[PDB]
């Protein structure tokens, strides 16, 4: 059945992208300290095929791991424009997802959201190193929950 | 009381300088440098198998927040206002009437989670133990939206952890 | 005669987890192959060891 | 998962000292997680007389 | 049958690389304490064609500066230079016996630098002409030491054929003769393949990009591809000119076993320093090549040009 | 019952080392050059 | 008005609009805008969509925390329409489609899923349903396109008797496949004119234009029940048109003429793609088709806006078209091309 060949290979791509996500550490606050206790070998984020790699142009899902200033908002609109787009991004802690501790302030923009579209979100400040990898595995699950080819079949 | 630490001179004498020359060409340091990492190399990986090995916490840890209730079954929070009157970020909303059967309590106590900064300090502003960080740390989610808690499903986290705050707030009561 | 202990280990796994059917199950569905006692179950069907 | 003594002294002698001695991994010399409850002192001023705040 | 002989070439070489990157993150891993991918299959075993497959099915594109054409035809002359250049190897019996293999693999080796600046020249990108510039002069300064290395050991050899190699380490192994010609040699390959005493040429610490600037799925893996094959073939090169093995005419199933395991061995070794040393910078590493180590190249070659002589061993040219 | 509080054995912890200890180890500079020598002419021969 | 929907704040994102828009299709070209002036007004759009939820990522940040709802919805099911705009008081549809897919050809999404929306919003209860139709809405084109879009237009004005009608003439924009198409046409050799596009005359209208429009007629309360027509202010011919397209871009210009009966067949050859097609047969045809002058419908201005030239927001699409030697170029460096008189 062409549905069925069309679900298998729609699983073989889920399962190659959801294997290997290449973050993109924008590393801004003390967020991206925990972050990096998660590439440290006590939970080995390279293990689950996740592992980090530089240049924008080869990297598959963002870290927002920080306030996010104002003065910045610009670099984080353009470095996220600049990922090949099978692309996804997590936000760490309180003040990426909604401003957290600096909500009020002049010159912080509550919430990453306003400038890039946001998958699932970290609750922390900072999460914990563990609560990551949870969301890491979560992002995992949603690439798995992916029906490109079938609604590609179903046009 | 200072150390210097870098004030060594080499000796000149012809044994120095020979070590010293042996080990600019055959490279030594280097060599120790690459024994070292083949020593790593057999030892035991602290990798812990997530998530079927979680990383160990304490009694103390903040993390998911959840409002308790006594042994009765009615709630804790007396809408004091402490909670949100201490809260560093302002992530907690607190509105109060009175209730039908006399003793009130709220009828609205939202927190932000994505304002909250994990401090604790509500659970020990709260006279009565009834906002608490719970163990929980994994409740991360696809939308901003479900983590903006209300009263209701942080009564639902009550309800959810209480068998776990419990046995915490039980064994880290006498420090406080 | 300590590499021969530690086949005969890493060969009792295979009986641990209930043949080497169960043993590639925990293999490709856990990442762990390493046997220990049963601490406890739970209503959800978990198994702690 | 203490390794085979072969490794342990390939291990030692590739580092250059006795590793078995202090390793990076606590095995069991940890306190256990499951403490007696304890009981806190009190401060100078926990006191029923002669303890006016004025002074 | 000539066809089967190529795949039966090409098809093993990628496959080698293709889990190279598996030994690598499961080797650096283990020697930062870590464990490497071992999520994707049992042991990682599946992990590099999880890697493959997304990098070749997530959105590639060209830079809009690009040059389109040199963007495109890099990742052609990396990989086709690559899989070239393991043609003549004396693996028992060469797929090619080329008469002059040595002064093949010379002349490819140095054309597989065209790629990497022809990528950043393309690439119209800062950090992309900075990286092809830092690349061509490391490489060629260290090219200077590859091909005199070669001629002072080949002095004893008498040819240039590759095949000859095994005659000549025949009862003594080749680094027994050569040794202080065999460090340099493995430093110089550990320059022109950019791994990381002398990983500069990525320069991933102060120049982010440089192997693949802006390039992406298809051309970031060819770009990759093109230099771990070059990763293992170096020290199959190293193996087969310095830690010769016993080869029976009847059997060369033993010869290719015992060379696959020098490849190994040296191989890792390449990841093993990878993760045990800082980065040179740029006028160190040149300086180490201009002034340590062509004054003892030059030294060592005067020596293995007399050495025969004033011993009566020349060696015979057939 | 009395006062119960994180403490410090009766006794004292034991020592607690901080300074360098980087071994010595390899032949001395002739040694390792003699050696370097003596492959040399082997091989030669 | 309801209780809960009294306008309030200043126009910003955390500003109570007051109207609940339910645009259908929103996944598109047109739907992107539309969402995002009701975004910064503040109101809460109910987005149903059929496709991946990823595709729909970009329409996440164009609203505050809980504005932007997505639903799914399917076009041959009036459980999902009625699940979407239950709760509404604006209906926007967008629903479109160049090309037939396997699944729905331009009757289906043209007429059967605007008489779907049109006939339960009016069983809900909505205000007002804003529908969208081709300028060259016409019952006799030989364009199934347009054909399609003129029996819709009449379906959903008999279901919904006060629902706005918008007829643009032609949108340009980012992504707009108008001005995007021409350029495209550079790696097919040169750029094959019918007749050497010397009889058709087009009226491009800004994109941005559209949707202020649209966003206008919502709030304006003569909208009901009439049926606009937006047009770009000026009128381009088709071979002065692809003249300003290529020398904007830069590149070279090749004006092949090719026969009508031949340009249907290559239409043919491309539409046999699974993909996304290049052109289609239909498409051929609407370039060739000129745009004819409503005068009496009411046009843009009457919608309190102002049309934007294309000669003045002609970068921003042909931008991205022009290589190096040309990425840096001014924007009146190339001046407009011919204007017939409108
Ligand atoms: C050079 C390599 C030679 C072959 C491997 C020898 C080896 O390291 O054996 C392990 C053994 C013990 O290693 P260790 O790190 O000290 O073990 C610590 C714990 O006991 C480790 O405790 P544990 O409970 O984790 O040990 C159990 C373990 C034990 O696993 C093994 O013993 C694996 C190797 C044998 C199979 O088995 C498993 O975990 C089951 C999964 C096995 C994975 C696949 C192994 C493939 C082996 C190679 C196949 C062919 C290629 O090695 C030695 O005793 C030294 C061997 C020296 C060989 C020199 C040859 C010249
Ligand atoms: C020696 C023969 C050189 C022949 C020649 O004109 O090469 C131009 C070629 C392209 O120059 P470019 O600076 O990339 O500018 C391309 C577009 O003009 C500027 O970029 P583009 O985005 O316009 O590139 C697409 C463009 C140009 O076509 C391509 O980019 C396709 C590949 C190059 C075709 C020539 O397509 C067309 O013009 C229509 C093609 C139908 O430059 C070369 O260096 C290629 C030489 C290849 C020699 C044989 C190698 C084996
Ligand atoms: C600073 O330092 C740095 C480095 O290092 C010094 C680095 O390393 C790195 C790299 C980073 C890391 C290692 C970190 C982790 C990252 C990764 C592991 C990235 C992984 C990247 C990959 C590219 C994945 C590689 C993995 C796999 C599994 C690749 C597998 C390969 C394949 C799927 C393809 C294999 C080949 C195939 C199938 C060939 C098939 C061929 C055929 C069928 C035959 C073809 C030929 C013919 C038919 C011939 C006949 C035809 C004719 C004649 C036609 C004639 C035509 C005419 C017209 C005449 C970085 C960044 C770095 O910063
Ligand atoms: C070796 C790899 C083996 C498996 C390869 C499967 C094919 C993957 C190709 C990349 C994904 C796109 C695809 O499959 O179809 C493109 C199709 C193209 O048609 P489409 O309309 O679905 O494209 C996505 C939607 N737009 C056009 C708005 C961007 O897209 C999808 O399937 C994604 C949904
Ligand atoms: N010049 C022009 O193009 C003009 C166009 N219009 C009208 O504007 C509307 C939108 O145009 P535009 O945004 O450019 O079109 P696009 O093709 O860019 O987007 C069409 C939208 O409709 C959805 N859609 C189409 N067919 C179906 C279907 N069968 N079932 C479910 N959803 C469907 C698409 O979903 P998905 O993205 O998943 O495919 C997408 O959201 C159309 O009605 C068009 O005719 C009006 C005047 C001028
Ligand atoms: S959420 Fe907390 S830990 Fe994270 S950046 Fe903000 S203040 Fe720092
Ligand atoms: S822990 Fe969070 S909710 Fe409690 S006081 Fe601190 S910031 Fe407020
Ligand atoms: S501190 Fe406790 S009792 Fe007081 S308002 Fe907060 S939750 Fe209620």
């Amino acid at each position: 059945r062409g549905e069925y060949v069309v679900a298998k290979l729609d699983d073989l791509v889920n399962w190659a992208r959801r294997s290997s996500l290449w973050p993109m550490t924008f590393g801004l606050a003390c967020c991206a300290v925990e972050m990096m206790h998660m590439a440290a070998p006590r939970y080995d984020m390279d293990r689950f095929g996740v592992v980090f790699r530089a240049s924008p142009r080869q990297s598959d899902v963002m870290i927002v791991a920080g306030t996010l200033t104002n003065k910045m908002a610009p670099a984080l609109r353009k470095v996220y424009d600049q990922m090949p787009e099978p692309r996804y991004v997590v936000s760490m802690g309180s003040c990426a997802n909604g401003g957290g501790y600096y909500h009020y302030s002049y010159s912080v923009v509550r919430g990453c959201d306003r400038i890039v579209p946001v998958d699932i979100y970290v609750p922390g400040c900072p999460p914990t190193a563990e609560a990551l990898l949870y969301g890491i595995l979560q992002l995992q699950r949603k690439i798995k929950r992916e029906k490109r080819l079938r609604i590609w079949y179903r046009r | 009381t200072y150390k210097f630490v870098n004030m060594r001179e080499p000796s000149m004498d012809m044994k120095s300088v020979t070590d010293r020359a042996a080990q600019t060409l055959l490279w030594t340091e280097l060599v120790r440098g690459l024994g070292m990492t083949l020593s790593y190399l057999f030892r035991e990986p602290a990798t812990i198998n997530y998530p079927f090995e979680k990383g160990p916490l304490s009694p103390r840890f903040r993390g998911e927040h959840a409002l308790r209730r006594y042994p009765s079954g009615e709630e804790r929070c007396i809408a004091c206002k402490l909670c949100e009157a201490v809260c560093p970020a302002q992530a907690i909303t607190i509105e109060a009437e009175p209730r039908a059967d006399g003793s009130r309590r709220t009828t609205r106590y939202d927190i932000d989670m994505t304002k909250c900064i994990y401090c604790g300090f509500c659970q020990e502003a709260c006279p009565v133990d009834a906002i608490v960080e719970g163990p929980n740390f994994e409740f991360s989610t696809e939308t901003h939206e479900e983590l903006l808690y209300n009263k209701e499903k942080l009564l639902n986290n009550g309800d959810k952890w209480e068998a776990e705050i419990a046995a915490n707030i039980q064994a880290d009561y006498l420090y406080r | 005669m300590e590499l021969v202990q530690v086949l005969r280990r890493g060969l009792q796994q295979v009986s641990g987890h209930g043949g080497l059917r169960g043993y590639l199950r925990v293999l490709f569905r856990a990442n762990d192959v390493r046997v220990g006692t049963l601490v406890g179950e739970d209503k959800y069907g978990n198994k702690y060891y | 998962a203490s390794a085979t003594r072969v490794i342990q002294l390939l291990r030692n002698w590739a580092s250059g000292r006795d590793l078995q001695a202090k390793l990076q991994l606590r095995y069991q010399e940890i306190s256990k997680r499951t403490q007696p409850p304890p009981k806190l002192p009190v401060g100078p001023s926990h006191k029923l007389s002669n303890n006016y705040y004025c002074t | 049958m000539f066809m089967i002989n190529i795949l039966s070439l090409i098809i093993p070489i990628l496959l080698a690389v293709a889990f190279l990157t598996l030994v690598e993150r499961k080797v650096l891993g283990y020697m930062q304490l870590r464990k490497g991918p071992n999520v994707v299959g049992p042991y990682g075993l599946l992990q590099p064609i999880a890697d493959a497959l997304k990098l070749v099915t997530k959105e590639p594109l060209r830079p809009g500066t690009s040059s389109i054409s040199m963007f495109i035809i890099a990742p052609i002359l990396g990989l086709s230079l690559a899989l070239t250049m393991w043609v003549p190897l004396p693996m028992p019996y060469p797929l090619i016996n080329m008469n002059l293999g040595v002064l093949f693999m010379l002349a490819m080796s140095s054309l597989a630098v065209y790629s990497i600046l022809w990528s950043g020249w393309a690439s119209n990108s800062k950090y992309a002409l900075i990286g092809a510039l830092r690349a061509v002069a490391q490489t060629i300064s260290y090219e200077v030491t590859l091909a005199i290395i070669l001629l002072s050991v080949l002095l004893m050899n008498g040819s240039y054929t590759l095949s000859t190699l095994i005659t000549t380490q025949e009862h003594i192994w080749m680094i027994f003769t050569s040794w202080p010609l065999a460090m340099m040699w493995f430093i110089s390959t550990l320059a022109e393949t950019n791994r990381a005493p002398f990983d500069l040429t990525e320069g991933e610490s102060e120049l982010v990009s440089g192997f693949n600037v802006e390039y992406a799925a298809g051309p970031f893996a060819m770009f990759f591809m093109a230099e771990y094959a070059n990763i293992i073939m170096m020290n199959a090169f190293t193996a087969i000119l310095f830690l010769g093995a016993s080869h029976d005419p009847h059997t060369p199933e033993l010869y290719t076993i015992n060379f696959v395991l020098k490849t190994l061995a040296l191989t890792i070794t390449f990841l093993w320093i990878r993760a045990s040393y800082p980065r040179f910078r740029y006028d160190q590493l040149m300086h180490l090549l201009w002034k340590s180590f062509l004054p003892l190249t030059l030294a060592l070659c005067m020596w293995h040009i007399s050495l025969p002589i004033m011993t009566a061993s020349i060696p015979p040219q057939s | 019952s009395k006062v119960k509080q994180d403490m410090p054995p009766p006794g004292g912890y034991g020592p607690i080392d901080y300074k360098r200890n980087l071994p010595r180890r390899g032949l001395s500079g002739y040694s390792m050059f003699a050696v370097g020598i003596g492959t040399l002419l082997f091989g030669y021969w | 008005l309801h209780h809960a929907l009294i306008p309030h704040g200043k126009g910003g994102r955390s500003s109570v609009s007051g109207i609940v828009a339910t645009v259908f299709g929103a996944t598109g070209f047109l739907g992107r805008y539309v969402v995002n002036h009701l975004g910064r007004m503040g109101s809460q759009v109910i987005v149903p969509y059929r496709c991946e939820p990823y595709d729909t990522m970009h329409l996440r940040p164009m609203g505050d925390l809980g504005q932007i709802i997505f639903m799914e919805w399917n076009g041959k099911d009036k459980d999902s329409i009625r699940k979407v705009v239950e709760h509404s008081n604006v209906v926007i549809n967008l629903v479109g489609r160049e090309w037939e897919t396997k699944n729905f050809d331009f009757e289906d999404v043209f007429v059967k899923i605007p008489h779907a929306i049109a006939q339960v919003s009016k069983e809900a209860g909505v205000e007002k349903l804003i529908h969208i139709s081709h300028l060259n809405a016409d019952i006799k084109s030989p364009s199934r396109y347009l054909r399609s879009k003129a029996v819709g237009e009449k379906e959903v004005r008999a279901a919904f008797p006060e629902a706005t009608i918008i007829k643009p003439s032609d949108i340009f924009g980012r992504e707009d496949r108008f001005l995007n198409y021409f350029a495209s046409m550079r790696w097919f050799g040169g750029v094959p004119l019918i007749s050497l596009g010397k009889e058709t005359v087009k009226q491009p209208v800004y994109i941005v234009d559209v949707s202020k429009g649209i966003i206008n007629a919502i709030k304006d309360p003569d909208a009901k029940g009439k049926t606009f027509a937006f047009v770009g202010p000026n009128r381009y011919l088709l071979f002065d048109l692809v003249q300003y397209i290529f020398a904007v871009a830069y590149r070279p210009f090749l004006p092949y003429p090719l026969p009508h009966f031949a340009y249907r067949w290559v239409g043919r050859l491309f539409e046999v793609s699974p993909f996304e097609p290049w052109t289609t047969r239909d498409k051929v045809e609407r370039v060739h088709m000129s745009d004819m002058t409503l005068p009496h419908l009411p046009g843009l201005e009457d919608l309190g806006i102002q049309a934007t030239p294309l000669e003045l927001k002609a970068i921003e699409v042909l931008r991205r078209h022009r290589t190096y030697r040309w990425l840096t170029s001014e924007m009146e460096d190339v001046k407009p091309a011919k204007t017939v008189n409108i």
